[PDB]
RNA sequence: GGUGGGCACUCUAAGGAGACUGCCGGUGACAAACCGGAGGAAGGUGGGGAUGACGUCAAGUCAUCAUGGCCCUUACGGCCAGGGCUACACACGUGCUACAAUGGUCGGUACAAAGGGUUGCCAAGCCGCGAGGUGGAGCUAAUCCCAUAAAACCGAUCGUAGUCCGGAUCGCAGUCUGCAACUCGACUGCGUGAAGUCGGAAUCGCUAGUAAUCGUGAAUCAGAAUGUCACGGUGAAUACGUU
C-alpha cells in the first residue's frame, strides 16, 4: 500500500504499481521483483503485509523518490553555476543536447507568444 | 466529366456462414487492411449476439440492415442558380452499402469494452429499431418529407 | 563520448603547456585552440585562455568541472536576445 | 531545354552500339572507364585536323583496342605508318595497357553526324552565314542517300545580342521510333561573341 | 583434368550467349561433350541520377547495368579439349574463367 | 497415377501432384489445419475441390516457396485448379465459369520517382 | 571546378598513402585489447605528429575530371551531370536506362 | 537434398508461340466503330514504365561544366588553426511519432521480394542486461555473410485511465566511428515522463493489388535518415452522374 512514503496503486499489478515509485521504472520494478520472490501478476490487496515489507527493503536500497529529485537538482545547479555550455542552456531553457532549437523547441520554452 | 464504366468488383462469400451479405460488412468494418483481425471481431460479435437471444447470428444481421438502410436521401442540386436538395431514392445496391456505413461508424463512438461486443451491442440495438444507427436513419428520412417540394429529379 | 578504452584525448601541445605550466607555476594564462581536449585532473589551479572563434577565453580549473571539454567554458556563439 | 533525350541514348540496346566494349568488376571499372573519357577527350584533342567522329575502345584480357574512325586515313596514319606508331606510343604510356590502334575510312563524311556538326561548327567560326552552312550540310546528305537529317544551331548567330534557335530540317527524322537508326552529334562552336551550339540528326533508316 | 567448370559474365547478352555457344562448338568436335549452359541469375546494380544541374528533383534517369552469367560444365576433357580451349581469343567484352583445371 | 499442377498468385508458385488417395493434403510436409492458422484460406486451397465434388479423391500433396499469407494461399489455389484439368478434361469449364483457371495478373506495382509510393503524390501548398 | 581544391584533394590522396602503412598499424595497438597502457598511449601519441592529412576520414572522393564534391558514385567515380552526358554517349560501357 | 541419383517440377536466362476485335450475335451509311458472348492465362492500346509535337514563361542554372564582355593581380588568388553554415523572441512548407483496446506488453509460432559484400561482407563459439568487444569460418559469391522480416495467427495480462497509450524532455553511466562526438553524430542501459484523449476556417492524396497499413534493401557514407530511390507482405470504399 504505502511504498517509499508514496501510496501505490491497489487495484494494479506489483510490476505496474511498483513504477509509481520515483526512482524505480519497468525494468527495477521487474528487478525488485525478482530480487524478493513477489510474483509480477498479483494485484496488491492479495500480497501479505511481510511480502510488502520485503518489497519495501529493496526499494529502499535503490535511490528513490525525493532523494532522487533532490540527487537531480544538484546535477542541474552543480551545472549553471559551472557557466560551460550546458549548464548555459539550462539556466534559459533551451535545446541542452544540441537540438535544433530552430522550429519546434517547445519542450522547453513552453508556449509560442503572439507578438512577433 | 467521364465516359468511364468504373469497374465491376466481386466480393466471396464468408468462410463461416456461407453468406456473400457478411462479407461486404467484413469489407466495410476494415482498418489498414487487416483481413484476419476484423473477421475475428464479426464472427465474436456474431457469438455474442447468438449468445444472447435469437436463434441464428445471420438472420438478424439481416433484421439489422434493413432497419438501417433509407429509402430516401436528398443530394445536393443547382438548377436555377441555387442549391435545391432534390429527395432521391437509394439504389438497392448503394442502400445496404450504407447500412453497413452507419452501424460500424455509430457502433465504434460506442462506449462499450470492444468493437467485438460494439458492433455486436449495436446490432440487436439496431434490429429492434431504438439505435442510434436507427436515429440517424429517420432524420436522414427527417431531412426528405420537408424538402418534398422539389421534385425535379 | 569518448570511449573508456581508448583513454580520454587531449591534444600534446597542451600537454606539454600544462606539464610546463604546473612545473614553472607561472599562473599565466595558456592561449589554445584546442577546445576539444579533455579536462585533466591536474591544472587544477592554472587558468586557460580557450579561443572561441575569434578571441581566448580566460577560463579557470576546478575540480568539479574536471572532465569536461576545453569548449564548454568558451561559448562561440552570441545571441544577447532578440 | 528538356524535351527530347538524347536520341542515342534512347537506342544503346536497340540499334546503337556502346563505344566502349569491355567488362571490369569494381575498381578497374572505375580506373578503366576514366581511361576511355581521357584518351577519347585526347584523341580528339590530337586530330581535330582530322575527320574523327567515333573513337571505340574494345579491352580483351588485359589488353585495349583502340578504333578510331576517320573520314581522312591519310592524316592520323603518316609516311608508311610512321604518324600512327607516334599516336600508339601515347596512348600505351597515358594508358598503361598496351594499345593497338585501328583506323577505318568513313565513306560518307556528310552521312555521318560528327562531321557535319564539326562542318557546320567549323565554317560558323569562319563568320560565314550560319543560314547558307546548314542549307550545303543538308543537300549534301539528302544528295548523296540520307533518308532525313535535321540540324539545329543556336546562341548569338551572325554576331546578334538575342540568342535564337533556327533549325532545318529535310525528310523523316522520327527521333520516336527507337528501331529506327539515327545518328546524332552535337558540337560547341566557339564564335568571339560567345558559344554557339551545333545539333545534327541523321536518319538512315529502319532496322528490320 | 576433372569437369572443367569455366565462368563466363558479360554486360551484352548476346555477346555472352555468342561466347557460350562457341565453347560448345569448340567442346564438341573433339571428342568431348558438354553438361550445357546454365542460365545464372542476373545481377543489375541501379542507379538513381537527377538529370538537372539546378533544382528540379523530380527529373531524374533511372540506369542500370546487365550482369549475365553462364556456368556451362564440362564432363569428360579430352586432353586434346583441354589444350584447345585456353588459347582461344575473343571475348572483348566478355570475360573467361578457367577453374577446375 | 500422380497428377501435377501449377499455380501463381502474386509472387509464390506451387506444385501440387494429385496421386491418388483419400483425402489428405501436404504442404511443406505440414498439415493444412497447421500451416496455415487463418480458417479462410482453408476453404482457399479447398474451395477448388468442392465446386467439383473431389472433396475425398486423392492424397494432394503441395509444395510453395515465395509470397505472403494470401500470396501463398493463392499460389496453392491456382495450383490444384490445373490438376483437375489435367486428371480429367470436363472440369475445365467448371474452374472457368468459377474463375479459377486464370491466373490473377494483378502484383506489386513500381514505386515512382518524385513520389512516395504508387501514385500518392506528396502533398503540396498553393 | 575550382582546381585549388583538386590541389588539395590530391595534396590529401598523396599523404594518406604515404602514412597509410604506419597509421594502420599504429590504430591496431589502440584497438588491441592485449596491448595495455603504457604502449597504447605511445601508440595513440603516434598517431597525432603525423600531418593530420593522413586520415582518410578527410577525402571528399570529387569528380574525375570536374571535381564536383557532392553528385559523386563510387561505382564510376565521377559526378552526376558528368554521369550523365557519359551514360548518353555510350562512353560507360552497358549502362542502359531502365524500364520496369 | 543431406548422399548417391534424376533432368520430372520450381527456379534461373536465351529464343519463340500467344491477343490480332481473330470468330459469332446485335447495332451502326452496307463504313469506321460500338455493345456482349465463345474460347483463352491474359479482350478490346491485358497492367506498369521509358518515350514529352511546334512552341510559352527574356522560367532556372555563369556555383557541374564550357563560354563573350567586365572586374582583382602583395589579392576578389593560395595555405593553415578555431568558429559558423546546426544560433532562435516567431511564422510558413514538407514528413515521422502519438492520442489507443480494429491496441500496448509477455511467450510461442509461420509466410516474401529486392539489393550489397576482397581497402569488404564479420559466420560458429565466447564475454557483456544492452549498444558492442574478442574470435576468425566461408565467400570475387543462386555456394558464405549481411539476414531475425514485420504486420498476421495462437494463448496470458492490461479494462478505457493521460493509463502496462505516448516516449518528447532532462540526469547518470556507457558502446562505435573518427587524429578529434563541447559547439556539433548515431546507438545503448538505468532513471524521469511533457504536450497530446482525433484536431477551427481552410486544404490535400487516392478508382485496384489502388488507397491504408507493415517491414526490407540500396545510393551518398569513416561515423551520421523521420529525406531520396527501390522491393515485397496484408489488403479496401466509392464512381448515381456532368449541372
Amino acid at each position: 500500500a504505502r511504498i517509499a512514503g508514496v501510496n501505490i496503486p491497489d487495484n494494479k499489478h506489483t510490476v505496474i504499481s511498483l513504477t509509481y515509485i520515483y526512482g524505480v521504472g519497468r525494468t527495477t520494478a521487474q528487478s525488485i521483483c525478482a530480487a524478493t520472490g513477489v510474483n509480477p501478476a498479483a494485484k496488491i490487496k492479495d500480497l501479505s503485509d511481510e511480502q510488502i515489507d520485503q518489497l519495501r527493503n529493496e526499494v529502499a536500497k535503490i535511490t528513490t523518490e525525493g532523494d532522487l529529485r533532490r540527487e537531480i537538482n544538484m546535477n542541474i545547479k552543480r551545472l549553471m553555476d559551472l557557466g560551460c555550455y550546458r549548464g548555459l542552456r539550462h539556466r534559459r531553457g533551451l535545446p541542452v543536447r544540441g537540438q535544433r532549437t530552430k522550429t519546434n523547441a517547445r519542450t522547453r520554452k513552453g508556449p509560442r507568444k503572439p507578438i512577433r | 466529366p467521364r465516359r468511364r464504366v468504373a469497374a465491376k468488383r466481386e466480393v466471396l462469400a464468408d468462410p463461416k456462414y456461407g453468406s456473400q451479405i457478411l462479407a461486404k460488412f467484413m469489407n466495410h468494418v476494415m482498418e489498414s487492411g487487416k483481413k484476419a483481425v476484423a473477421e475475428r471481431i464479426v464472427y465474436g460479435a456474431l457469438d455474442k449476439v447468438k449468445e444472447r437471444g435469437k436463434a441464428d447470428p445471420l438472420e438478424t444481421f439481416e433484421k439489422a440492415l434493413d432497419a438501417i438502410a433509407p429509402l430516401v436521401e436528398v443530394k445536393s442540386r443547382r438548377v436555377g442558380g441555387a442549391t435545391y436538395q432534390v429527395p432521391v431514392e437509394v439504389r438497392p445496391s448503394r442502400r445496404n452499402a450504407l447500412a453497413m456505413r452507419w452501424l460500424v461508424d455509430f457502433a465504434r463512438k460506442r462506449g462499450e469494452k470492444s468493437m467485438a461486443l460494439r458492433l455486436a451491442g449495436e446490432l440487436l440495438d439496431a434490429a429492434e429499431g431504438k439505435g442510434a444507427a436507427v436515429k440517424k436513419r429517420e432524420d436522414v428520412h427527417r431531412m426528405a418529407e420537408a424538402n418534398k417540394a422539389f421534385s425535379h429529379y | 563520448p569518448r570511449s573508456l578504452k581508448k583513454g580520454p584525448f587531449i591534444d600534446l601541445h597542451l600537454l606539454k603547456k600544462v606539464e610546463v605550466a604546473v612545473e614553472k607555476n607561472d599562473r599565466k594564462p595558456i592561449k589554445t585552440w584546442s577546445r576539444r581536449s579533455m579536462i585533466l585532473p591536474h591544472m587544477v589551479g592554472l587558468t586557460i585562455a580557450v579561443h572561441n572563434g575569434r578571441q581566448h577565453v580566460p577560463v579557470l580549473v576546478n575540480e568539479d568541472m574536471v572532465g569536461h571539454k576545453l569548449g564548454e567554458f568558451a561559448a562561440t556563439r552570441t545571441y544577447r536576445g532578440h | 531545354m528538356g524535351q527530347k533525350v538524347h536520341p542515342n541514348g534512347i537506342r544503346l540496346g536497340i540499334v546503337k552500339e556502346h563505344t566502349s566494349v569491355w567488362y571490369a568488376d569494381r575498381k578497374n571499372y572505375a580506373d578503366y572507364l576514366f581511361a576511355d573519357l581521357k584518351v577519347r577527350e585526347y584523341l580528339q584533342d590530337k586530330l581535330k585536323s582530322a575527320s574523327v567522329s567515333r573513337i571505340d575502345i574494345h579491352r580483351p584480357a588485359q589488353t585495349a583496342r583502340i578504333t578510331i574512325h576517320t573520314a581522312r586515313p591519310g592524316i592520323v596514319i603518316g609516311k608508311k605508318g610512321e604518324d600512327v606508331e607516334k599516336l600508339r606510343q601515347d596512348l600505351t604510356k597515358q594508358m598503361g595497357v598496351p594499345v593497338h590502334i585501328n583506323i577505318e575510312e568513313i565513306r560518307k563524311p556528310e552521312l555521318d553526324a560528327m562531321l557535319v556538326a564539326q562542318s557546320v561548327a567549323q565554317q560558323l567560326e569562319r563568320r560565314v552565314m550560319f543560314r547558307r552552312a546548314m542549307k550545303r550540310a543538308v543537300q549534301n546528305a539528302m544528295r548523296i542517300g540520307a533518308k532525313g537529317i535535321k540540324i539545329q544551331v543556336s546562341g548569338r548567330l551572325g554576331g546578334a545580342e538575342i540568342a535564337r534557335t533556327e533549325w532545318y530540317r529535310e525528310g523523316r527524322v522520327p527521333l520516336h521510333t527507337l528501331r529506327a537508326d539515327i545518328d546524332y552529334a552535337t558540337y560547341e562552336a566557339h564564335t568571339t561573341y560567345g558559344v554557339i551550339g551545333v545539333k545534327v540528326w541523321i536518319f538512315k533508316g529502319e532496322v528490320i | 583434368n576433372q569437369q572443367i567448370r569455366i565462368r563466363l559474365k558479360a554486360f551484352d547478352h548476346r555477346l555472352i550467349d555468342q561466347s557460350t555457344q562457341e565453347i560448345v562448338e569448340t567442346a564438341k568436335r573433339t571428342g568431348a561433350q558438354v553438361r550445357g549452359p546454365i542460365p545464372l541469375p542476373t545481377r543489375k546494380e541501379r542507379f538513381t541520377v537527377l538529370i538537372s544541374p539546378h533544382v528540379n528533383k523530380d527529373a531524374r534517369d533511372q540506369y542500370e547495368i546487365r550482369t549475365h552469367k553462364r556456368v556451362l560444365d564440362i564432363v569428360q576433357p579430352t586432353d586434346k579439349t583441354v589444350d584447345a580451349l585456353m588459347k582461344l581469343d575473343l571475348a572483348a567484352g566478355v570475360e573467361v574463367q578457367i577453374s577446375l583445371g | 497415377t500422380q497428377n501435377y499442377g501449377t499455380g501463381r498468385r502474386k509472387t509464390a508458385t506451387a506444385r501440387v501432384f494429385l496421386r491418388p488417395g483419400t483425402g489428405k493434403i501436404s504442404i511443406n510436409n505440414r498439415g493444412l489445419d497447421q500451416f496455415f492458422g487463418r480458417e479462410t484460406a482453408r476453404m482457399v486451397v479447398r474451395q477448388p475441390l468442392e465446386l467439383t465434388e473431389t472433396v475425398e479423391k486423392f492424397d494432394i500433396f503441395v509444395t510453395v516457396v515465395g509470397g505472403g499469407v494470401s500470396g501463398q494461399a493463392g499460389a496453392i489455389r491456382h495450383g490444384i485448379t490445373r490438376a483437375l484439368i489435367e486428371y480429367d478434361e470436363t472440369l475445365r469449364s467448371s474452374l472457368r465459369k468459377a474463375g479459377y483457371v486464370t491466373r490473377d495478373a494483378r502484383e506489386v506495382e513500381r514505386k515512382k520517382v518524385g513520389l512516395r509510393k504508387a501514385r500518392k503524390r506528396p502533398q503540396y501548398s498553393k | 571546378a575550382k582546381e585549388s581544391m583538386k590541389n588539395r584533394e590530391l595534396k590529401r590522396q598523396l599523404t594518406v598513402a604515404k602514412y597509410a602503412k604506419k597509421r594502420a598499424e599504429l590504430k591496431a595497438i589502440i584497438a588491441n585489447p592485449n596491448s595495455s597502457a603504457e604502449e597504447r598511449w605511445n601508440a595513440q601519441v603516434a598517431l597525432q605528429k603525423q600531418p593530420r592529412d593522413a586520415s582518410a576520414s578527410r577525402l571528399r572522393n570529387r569528380c574525375r575530371l570536374t571535381g564536383r564534391p557532392h553528385g559523386f558514385y563510387r561505382k564510376f567515380g565521377l559526378s552526376r551531370n558528368k554521369l550523365r552526358e557519359a551514360a548518353m554517349r555510350g562512353d560507360v560501357p552497358g549502362l542502359v536506362k531502365a524500364s520496369w
